[PDB]
Parts: structure tokens; C-alpha cells; sequence
């Protein structure tokens, strides 16, 4: 879920760089470091503001190795959801255990067992579809899942996510 | 985040750089996409202003007549603002632009207001920017916290509304 | 919230069009 | 009062998109031709669902009742009153339709129906010529 | 101010027009 | 053969404000000679018979601070029909009138008294006299459309185009 946070990040600056350029090179490195990436403390970091007002802190030389730590603080528009979230979003792929729904720039998948049985696999069709009374779920079909939990690692958070009550499906 | 359960990380209130209480932002795939939009535009300025230094066309960008227009925008703005190094982020925009509810920043305004008049949470307004339901009974069971908050008419009132403030493609 | 109230337009400089005339007895 | 409503916000949000255009095109610069037609789009498009939404509840509206508030004080307050109260249209337009209607000027009721065939053949022999010409 | 006293206005009275015989005048503007 | 709204119609009577002035107890007194009174209304006949007989939240609070309106009821009462009743008064300026008719449903089964059901709003401002807001809002926009068409087809008239460039001014 979009939100905005303050954020901070350490970035060490190469001897190399060492000149009256410097304060470029920082900015460089952070965008071409953070933008995009992910962290399970804050999810999927998404999109960075005021990039002109980077806030910047004194550099300390590390004893050892001779690169240059900086202290980067910023604030940054980020994605995560939480337990019991309700998300619409798009199919991915269709298997018989269930499906996947792609949300933002998550997965999150459903089992067979938490759908109501009224959706039946109809692997004839193309492509293979879940098929209800009134509901069709297919590729590119918008589809709402709630979102029952989340695991997180490095570089991505999975989500596994239930309709097996009403109102849900195909809207 | 049925139950609300938004934890310490994403508090309803925020501390800023500036040590002040202020209140949770959330937005719905339309402002974020205009956010992130007017953003990358803006740094693709400076970045031309900034060659300029050491040495018309941008109205057409944000301006978009068709969606594969405004997705071939959005493919050369990620080409020239990005790098191409980000696949999530171009994964991400994408989701934002095929299923945005709002493409004109009024009618998003207008949503905003609509949904924000009564004061309801911010997830709550978001979700609801997000999802678009015909009933406000199919709302209330998808939002969990819409429930025992909103009364029905209201709720079926602003859906309707809502409905009727979809620009056509 | 509401992203910007309206601007007061009024017009009181607006003459009216009124019709008058079940003035006489 | 929902359809009031309803006829509330979205005559608002009309009233905001013309209080754009204006500002935009106040400006003692023109900007360009592209941003004018896009604008215009929106707005007109919009003024079609200000018709239309104002066309679907027009039972509601004329069911309500106009009253003055017993705590609105008139005496200080008519001049507002009457501003608001008074519906005649501008003369200009009045005088328009006059002089359209003296342009334009059981033989009436045949000539509607002679109208009524003239459309439905019309249309048909536009769906032929479509339909003449393979346009996949 | 409530009590609408004749013949002394600041500005011509509308009723002392329409008493005036030049509404009768108008009127008899064919006899004229 | 041209007619004025009776809606905007508004009447002046100097020559009776300048006799009895405006009061309440004369305010429908005021209104019997305008032609928005019908005369086939109960209260002329009501007026015929007292003459015959001399010869031979506010609305409760109107109720009971006058007994001429208290007299009014005891002689409406028997007639049902168009009538005219008083609606709200502010004094010294401001009153205005309820147009209602009544049908005194006396049938078995109905438990409920006489019928009252709106027929039109008349407002009493100063001396003068007023009596839909679709209407207004429909020419409104009409007239807005009006001059739209105007500015647009002077701005088009204002375009020009040329291949090389586009169009410009």
C-alpha cells in the first residue's frame, strides 16, 4: 500500500571520487542504489521526493579502508500491505492449486482450498480460466484477493491471500 | 490490514525530518502514478537544464490522447529519467497506467474530496480510490473496517458517484 | 482532504431580468 | 437530497474546470494549441455529464420545496435573495431563438412522419454502405 | 420610514407618476 | 398571444400600502385583489358568507399567537378545496403565504385527517410578491453553452495551420 516515509541510508564514496564533484557522485550513487530495490522493514521502495532537497551529513573516513561514509536521509513513497488487506489486481497465471495475482509490484497467490467451490477449472478454455455462475477470472481480468500473509526476504515479499468468503472474484 | 493493524512503521502518525506530528499519507494508483509522473518530468528538467548549464516538448508528455500513447511516453521517460536498470519500477507504472480509475488530475481532486469529506481513514479512502464496487454492502465486505463506520446510503452514494466520475476511454 | 475550495464568482454587478408590470390598479 | 447531492458535486467540480480554463487562458501568453483542445474536451465532456446526470433526477428536484430559513434574516439579506431567486434568461438569447423561430417559420403532423421516413431510410442506406464494404 | 408620507420624497414618487395626468396622457395619446 | 410566467410575475399596490400598510392582519387582505388568488377559492366564499352575516417549528407558533387564524381553521374546516393559508411571518417585512389545497378523505378505513398537498410557493417580500429551480440551473447552463460556442468558434476562427509547424496562432 503507497505511503510516505523518512528514510535513511549509509553509502560509502570511493577514494577514487575524491574531488569538488562529490556531492554528485552521491547523488548518483543513491538513486542508482535505492530506487526500485526492497527492504521488509519498508517494503518495495518505490519512488524518492524532492531530489533537489537531499539531505546530506559530514563524511567520516573509515580507519581501515579509506572510503568515505555518508549519512543520507531522504523521504520516499513505498508499497506494503498488511494482514487481512484487500487488494484488487491482475492474473498472472492459472494452475489447478489456484491462481496468481500480480498487486503493485507483488505476487500473491490463492489456493484451491480458499476459493468457494462454485469456481470450477476449465482448462479447455483459452487460456485455462476458473469459471462461476457469474464470475470469469482470467487473464487481464481484475480481481480482488484478500491478502491473508506475507513473507519477506531480501530482495522481494511474497503474499498468500484467501477468497473463500463472499463478494469476491471477478468485479 | 483489516483489522487496522497498520503497526510502528506505518502509524497513522508520522515523525518528520522537521520533529512534527503529521497525519499518515496514503494515495491510490492514480496519485501515485501523478506523483511519480510529475516527479520524473521534473528531474528530466533539471537533468536538461543541467546540461544546458554546462553546454515546448514537455507539454506533450503529460498531456497522453490514448493510453499506448501515454504508455510510449512512459517507456521514453523511463528510458531517458531511469536508465532501464529498474525493471520493477517500469512493472510497477505499467500496473499503475493499465488500470488507473482517473487520468485527469481534476477528477482525481474530485475523488479525493468525495471520499475525504466524511473523514474516514486514509486506508480506507485509498482503498476505496483503489477499488470501485457496485454495492455498498460489496464495499463493507472487502473493507472490513468500512463496516459499523460508514451508513449504507452514504456509502452506496458516494459509490454511485464515483461510478459516474469515470472519465470514458 | 479537498484539494482547493472555488473562488467566489458572484456577480451582484449582474443587472437581473425581472419582468415588471402588474404594477397599475 | 442524494440526487441534490450528486447535482452538488458535480456541478462543483464543472464549476472548478471552468475556473481552470479561465485561469489558463488569462494568461497574456496562449499556451499551446494541444493543452487548449485537451481542456475543452475535458470541460464540454464534462458539461455532458452535468446534462445528463441533471436530465436522470429531474423528479427529485421538482418534488423539493424553496423556503427561506427562519433564522436567514431578509431584511439585510433581499438584495442576495433576489439574486438568486430571479430565473428570467439573458435578453440576447431570447431575442436568438425569436429570430430563429421566425427563420424557420395535419400538414405539420405529415411532414414529421415525411421526416420520420426520410431518417429511417437514411439510416438504412448508410448501414448498406457500410456494410457494402469490407472496413476489417 | 414605515410611514409613507405624501408629497415629500427625495427622489419623484413612482405612485405620483401614476397619479400624474400624463398617465392618462399616454392613455389619450390618441386624442392628442 | 405572449404570456408572462406567473412564476416571476410580481404585483405593486402603493395606493393600498399607502391606505392600510403592511401587517399580517392585512396581509391576506393585501393579497385578495392580485390575480394569483383565484376566486374560486373557499376563502371568497368564506369572505361572501362573514360579509352575508355582518349585513343579516413556526407553524405552531403561528398557530397560536393569532385567533383570526384560529377562526381561519374553524371556517376552513367545513370547505374542502383550494385554500390559502398563512406559511411563516417575520415582521416588519417578511411574510410569506402556504399554497395548499385539502380533500377531507372522511371514507371508512382512513384514520388520518383532511388531505393538505402543496400547489405553489408565494413569497411576500416588502410590497412586492414572487411565486422552478430546474428551470434556472437548465438555462443557466444554456446560456453558458451559448457563449462557449461563441469563444470557441471565434478561437478556431483565430487558428491557423500550417503543415510544417502545425497549427498556431
Amino acid at each position: 500500500m503507497f505511503f510516505i516515509k523518512d528514510l535513511s541510508l549509509n553509502i560509502t564514496l570511493h577514494p577514487s571520487f575524491f574531488g569538488p564533484r562529490m556531492k554528485q557522485y552521491l547523488k548518483t550513487k543513491l538513486l542508482e542504489e535505492v530506487e526500485g530495490s526492497c527492504t521488509g522493514k519498508f517494503g518495495y521502495i518505490l519512488c524518492v521526493l524532492d531530489y533537489d532537497n537531499i539531505d546530506i551529513q559530514r563524511g567520516r573516513i573509515l580507519p581501515t579502508d579509506g572510503s568515505a561514509e555518508f549519512n543520507v536521509k531522504y523521504r520516499a513513497v513505498v508499497f506494503k500491505p498488511f494482514k487481512g488487506e484487500v487488494v484488487d489486481g491482475t492474473v498472472v497465471s492459472c494452475s489447478q492449486h489456484g491462481f496468481e495475482v500480480q498487486v503493485g509490484p507483488m505476487k500473491v497467490f490463492v489456493t484451491k482450498h480458499l476459493m468457494p467451490q462454485d469456481l470450477t477449472f476449465n482448462a479447455g478454455s483459452n487460456p485455462p480460466s476458473y469459471q462461476s455462475s457469474e464470475d470469469v477470472i482470467t487473464i487481464k481480468s481484475r480481481i480482488r484477493v484478500k491478502i491473508e500473509g506475507c513473507i519477506s526476504q531480501v530482495s522481494s515479499i511474497h503474499a498468500i491471500g484467501s477468497i473463500k468468503e463472499d463478494y469476491l472474484g471477478a468485479i | 490490514a483489516a483489522t487496522l493493524q497498520l503497526g510502528q512503521e506505518f502509524q497513522l502518525k508520522q515523525i518528520n525530518h522537521q520533529g512534527e506530528e503529521e497525519e499518515l499519507i496514503a494515495l491510490n494508483l492514480s496519485e501515485a502514478r501523478l506523483v511519480i509522473k510529475e516527479a520524473l518530468v521534473e528531474r528530466r528538467r533539471a537533468f536538461k537544464r543541467s546540461q544546458k548549464k554546462h553546454k515546448a516538448d514537455d507539454d506533450d508528455f503529460m498531456h497522453s490522447e490514448t493510453r499506448e500513447k501515454e504508455l510510449e511516453s512512459i517507456d521514453v521517460l523511463l528510458e531517458q529519467t531511469t536508465g532501464g536498470n529498474n525493471k520493477d519500477l517500469k512493472n510497477t507504472m505499467q500496473y499503475l497506467t493499465n488500470f488507473s480509475r482517473f487520468r485527469d488530475q481534476e477528477t482525481v481532486g474530485a475523488v479525493i474530496q468525495l471520499l475525504k469529506s466524511t473523514g474516514l481513514h486514509p486506508f480506507e479512502v485509498a482503498q476505496l480510490g483503489s477499488l470501485a464496487c457496485d454495492t455498498a454492502d460489496e464495499a463493507k465486505t472487502l473493507i472490513p473496517s468500512l463496516n459499523n463506520k460508514i451508513s449504507d446510503d452514504e456509502l452506496e452514494r458516494i459509490l454511485k458517484e464515483l461510478s459516474n466520475l469515470e472519465t470514458l476511454y | 482532504p479537498s484539494y482547493s475550495p472555488t473562488s467566489p464568482s458572484y456577480s451582484p454587478t449582474s443587472p437581473s431580468y425581472s419582468p415588471t408590470s402588474p404594477s397599475y390598479s | 437530497g442524494q440526487a441534490l447531492d450528486a447535482v452538488r458535486m458535480r456541478l462543483a467540480q464543472l464549476t472548478h474546470s471552468l475556473r481552470r480554463i479561465r485561469d489558463e487562458m488569462s494568461k497574456a501568453e496562449l499556451p499551446q494549441w494541444y493543452t487548449l483542445q485537451s481542456q475543452l474536451n475535458v470541460t464540454l465532456s464534462q458539461l455532458v455529464s452535468v446534462t445528463s446526470t441533471l436530465q436522470h433526477f429531474q423528479e427529485t428536484l421538482d418534488s423539493t420545496v424553496v423556503y427561506p430559513l427562519p433564522k436567514f434574516p431578509t431584511t439585510s439579506h433581499e438584495s442576495l435573495v433576489t439574486t438568486l431567486l430571479r430565473k428570467k434568461n439573458i435578453p440576447e438569447v431570447d431575442e436568438w431563438m425569436k429570430y430563429v423561430r421566425e427563420t424557420s417559420g395535419e400538414e405539420i403532423e405529415k411532414l414529421l412522419q415525411q421526416d420520420r421516413e426520410i431518417t429511417n431510410w437514411a439510416r438504412t442506406t448508410f448501414r448498406n454502405e457500410y456494410g457494402k464494404h469490407d472496413f476489417k | 420610514k414605515g410611514a409613507v408620507g405624501p408629497n415629500n420624497f427625495i427622489w419623484p414618487a413612482e405612485d405620483a407618476l401614476r397619479r400624474g395626468m400624463l398617465a392618462m396622457a399616454s392613455l389619450h395619446s390618441k386624442e392628442l | 398571444m405572449n404570456v408572462t410566467p406567473l412564476d416571476e410575475l410580481q404585483w405593486k399596490s402603493p395606493e393600498w400600502i399607502q391606505v392600510f400598510g403592511l401587517r399580517t392582519e392585512n396581509v391576506l387582505d393585501y393579497f385578495a385583489e392580485s390575480p394569483f388568488f383565484d376566486k374560486t377559492s373557499n376563502n371568497q366564499v368564506i369572505k361572501m358568507q362573514r360579509q352575508f352575516s355582518q349585513l343579516n417549528p413556526a407553524r405552531r407558533q403561528i398557530l397560536f399567537k393569532y385567533p383570526m387564524y384560529m377562526q381561519l381553521e374553524e371556517e376552513l374546516m367545513k370547505l374542502d378545496g383550494t385554500e390559502y393559508v398563512l406559511s411563516s411571518v417575520r415582521e416588519p417585512d417578511f411574510w410569506v403565504i402556504r399554497k395548499q389545497r385539502r380533500t377531507n378523505n372522511s371514507g371508512v378505513g382512513s384514520a388520518k385527517g383532511p388531505e393538505i398537498i402543496p400547489l405553489q410557493d408565494y413569497y411576500i417580500i416588502g410590497a412586492n410578491i414572487y411565486q422552478t429551480i430546474f428551470k434556472i440551473v437548465q438555462s443557466r447552463l444554456m446560456s453558458t453553452s451559448y457563449h462557449l460556442n461563441s469563444t470557441l468558434e471565434s478561437l478556431y476562427d483565430l487558428i491557423e495551420f500550417q503543415p510544417s509547424q502545425g497549427v498556431h496562432y
